[PDB]
């Protein structure tokens, strides 16, 4: 049988330097 | 700051973009951004007013930067963008904006988009999706890498998922931003079709149907980790489908791929090749024949017994579920047992979690099976007991979980 092996939202963000 | 504020305020137009300029340049400053002095100064509202159609395209350029800014701080500073209602005109910017402007328009839905699946979702109902496609027609570099860093955001994040009948449009468009000799492109692209491949069969079909799976194969052999980790975790991702699903991704060539990356100097690589190369196992005989032919079950042993714990466990997989081909195929057993791999699986017992414990446990008894019906016509359960894996198997009836304690039980009192 198939599986996988942690649902986080860092944010990802750009500022314009 | 308070000239600055009343300069915004003016309805010169000449003081506005000149003072819209001091604001983007202070939000531009290469330390320390003095984002929040900037919200408690109220000017985020007529930064808005200036994105607005009808506006001097270089005011709507200096606007968009400055909000661009602020959004990429932090959740409460992108917050007021949002909440000035910013969103549906960088939107309407990417109609009518040049490709300065809508390569800065599309930057602000990126961090918008970056910072929430609130905010992903809520970029997505004010249907961003279709005009956002629409600049992958361009012949600006930068512009379509902004835009497939944005698009990879918004193809982002787990609980819930973005809406897929939405994300999946962009498929096309990333099929042939896979084929990019822009690096940064190539990266951001290859991530948005790992969150895409990542979700039920219907999604890694819709990755099989615009042919991106072949692609990918190729890219794992890219120079940069930066490209092969999200195209590693994109066909990790497609191979948990069924057998039809996994053969594609097998007559890619991606046996020879994985066991390049078992040498991977990221051990994360290594991890998730080992984890792909398990839901390949995980297949059907002739799939599990492919794995041993393209020579991945020595390296595969050697990692079962050398490598971190969390590389053990994906390997440990592979070579248990490679072992489920027995039944069918005794060779399959033999071939396993004979390149040593029943003491790492035994030695495995006493430091495994309870998952691991329970797919160790089934490859011992597929072992055990076989070189019981190797006897009719048992060498493994000695080779077993040399290993240390009978007294190991015996102390997992002192398991608190049940479905290990019984399986444990019989295989002590069916060949022990």
């Amino acid at each position: 049988r198939k599986h996988k092996f942690s649902t986080w939202a860092l944010p990802n963000k750009r500022r314009r330097i | 700051l308070p000239q600055m504020t009343q300069q915004l305020n003016s309805d010169d137009m000449q003081e506005q973009l000149s003072a819209t300029v001091k604001f983007r340049q202070i939000l531009s400053r290469e330390h320390r951004p003095p984002i929040d002095v900037v919200i408690q100064a109220g000017v985020v509202p007529r930064l808005v007013e200036f994105m607005r159609e009808n506006q001097p395209e270089m005011l709507q350029l200096e606007a968009a930067w400055a909000l661009t800014n602020i959004a990429s701080g932090t959740s409460a500073q992108t917050k007021v963008v949002v909440d000035a209602d910013a969103v549906p005109l960088f939107i309407q910017l990417l109609y009518t904006g040049s490709v300065e402007v809508k390569e800065q328009a599309i930057w602000a839905l990126g961090n918008v988009a970056g910072d929430s699946t609130d905010y992903r979702d809520y970029v997505l109902q004010c249907n961003a999706m279709e005009p956002i496609l629409g600049l992958f027609n361009s012949n600006k570099p930068s512009l379509i890498r902004t835009a497939t860093w944005t698009l990879s955001n918004l193809c982002r994040g787990k609980k819930p998922q973005p809406d897929w009948s939405v994300v999946s449009q962009a498929l096309p468009t990333l099929a042939k931003l896979i084929y990019s000799m822009d690096t940064e492109t190539l990266v951001d692209a290859c991530w948005a079709i790992s969150y895409l491949s990542d979700g039920p069969q219907e999604a890694i079909q819709a990755v099989i149907d615009v042919r991106i799976p072949k692609r990918l194969v190729e890219l794992l052999s890219h120079e940069s980790t930066l490209v092969q980790t999200p195209a590693l975790r994109a066909v990790g991702n497609i191979v948990t489908g069924n057998d039809l699903q996994t053969q594609v991704v097998i007559n890619a060539g991606v046996l020879p791929a994985l066991r390049l990356l078992l040498s991977s100097p990221k051990e994360n690589i290594k991890k998730e090749a080992c984890w792909t190369i398990s839901n390949i196992t995980a297949g059907n005989t002739e799939q599990i024949q492919a794995v041993i032919d393209a020579n991945l079950i020595p390296p595969l042993v050697k990692l079962l017994e050398v490598a971190e714990y969390k590389t053990k466990k994906e390997a440990c997989w592979a070579i248990s579920n490679a072992s489920s081909g027995g039944l069918q195929r005794p060779d399959i057993i033999r071939y396993l047992v004979s390149q040593g791999c029943i003491k790492p699986l035994c030695d495995l017992l006493e430091i495994a979690d309870n998952r691991i414990i329970e797919v160790t446990l089934d490859a011992l008894e597929n072992i055990l099976k076989m070189g019981e019906a190797d006897k009719e016509a048992n060498e493994n359960a000695d080779f077993i007991e040399k290993a240390g894996g009978m007294e190991k198997i015996f102390n997992c009836q002192q398991n608190e979980n049940d479905k290990i304690y019984e399986k444990a039980y019989k295989i002590i009192e069916t060949y022990f």
